[PDB]
């Protein structure tokens, strides 16, 4: 899950920011820190929904 | 020879760019200070050796990242053009969060807190959690503070039997998904 | 988080849908996209769509 909304979000945000025609090679992420995908809190949604 | 922009397109300002050199040009490299385009004029211009745009360790306090850390250009008979790296600010808030595990219906009559450590007596907030199982607490400042997150009930012992949790998560990082777990007996 | 800062505020509208009737033949997302469209004028829905 979170492996999966990392690549969901960076390539919403490559494609959202124009960054393909900005540079930014495709080799090296966006969420690194500071705004990393929160895996508790997708961990304790995914338990409260199940729930 | 190129730009220091943002995410959106900001031409960032005042951030120290540099080129520090590999190899036997290990030793050289130079510094400047962007303007407000973003429009670095790195000189020293020297080939037969690659290149490495990348960020000050001093100077650069305020600013958090640059997604391209550095730039590997190759030093020709010739100048460099066109180098565009994006940075990213540094946030400070910790923007708390947390869902709450109980039942429907003891919802309403939960509070959660936060119980700042020093003083376990002077909430700092009181945010109820009304009929969503999740609290926002509002964005807070990250450095140590020591916090509690007591689950203040309006449920007394005299008709239930319960435990209010508590839950300290001292402010270094940037989020939290506290997950109480409420489940009140008798 | 992305939204928040100007210097990270894109130009690109962003409509979320956490669509009820769901696999019930998608009636959720039915009843949304035609109240967005036929009903209204305004909206998201008609300004500049990109990719759903």
């Amino acid at each position: 899950l979170t492996r999966n909304t990392r690549i969901i979000a960076e390539a919403l945000t490559r494609v959202i920011y124009n960054l393909t025609e900005k540079g930014t090679p495709p080799d090296m992420p966006v969420f690194t820190e500071q705004m990393q995908i929160q895996q508790e809190q997708l961990d304790s949604v995914m338990d409260w929904l199940t729930n | 020879y190129g730009t220091v922009s943002s995410l959106n397109g900001e031409p960032e300002q005042g951030v120290a760019m540099e080129a520090v050199g590999q190899n036997d040009c290990s030793i050289y490299g130079e510094d400047t200070v962007t303007d407000e385009e973003g429009k670095f004029r790195l000189r020293g211009l020297l080939p037969g050796c690659v290149y490495h745009v990348q960020l000050k360790a001093e100077g650069n306090d305020h600013i958090e990242r640059a997604l391209p850390h550095h730039r590997v250009i190759e030093v020709g008979n010739n100048d460099i053009d066109d180098v565009n790296i994006i940075v990213f600010r540094q946030i400070n808030q910790f923007d708390l969060s947390g869902n709450v595990i109980t039942s429907s219906e003891y919802l309403p009559t939960l509070w959660v807190k936060l119980y700042k450590s020093e003083n376990l007596d002077n909430p700092i907030q009181t945010v109820s959690l009304g009929q969503s199982l999740f609290f926002h607490f509002p964005p807070l400042l990250r450095d140590g503070e020591n916090y509690v997150v007591l689950l203040d009930s309006t449920l007394p012992r005299s008709q239930y039997d319960y435990i209010l949790p508590q839950v300290s998560f001292t402010a270094v990082g940037y989020h939290k998904h506290i997950t109480l777990i409420f489940n009140p007996t008798r | 988080r992305l939204y928040t800062y100007k210097r990270t505020h894109a130009a690109y509208n962003l409509l979320f849908f956490a669509s009820g009737g769901g696999k019930f033949n998608y009636q959720g997302t039915k009843r949304w996209l035609e109240d967005n469209l036929d009903h209204t004028d305004s909206s998201l829905l008609q300004d500049n769509v990109a990719f759903v």
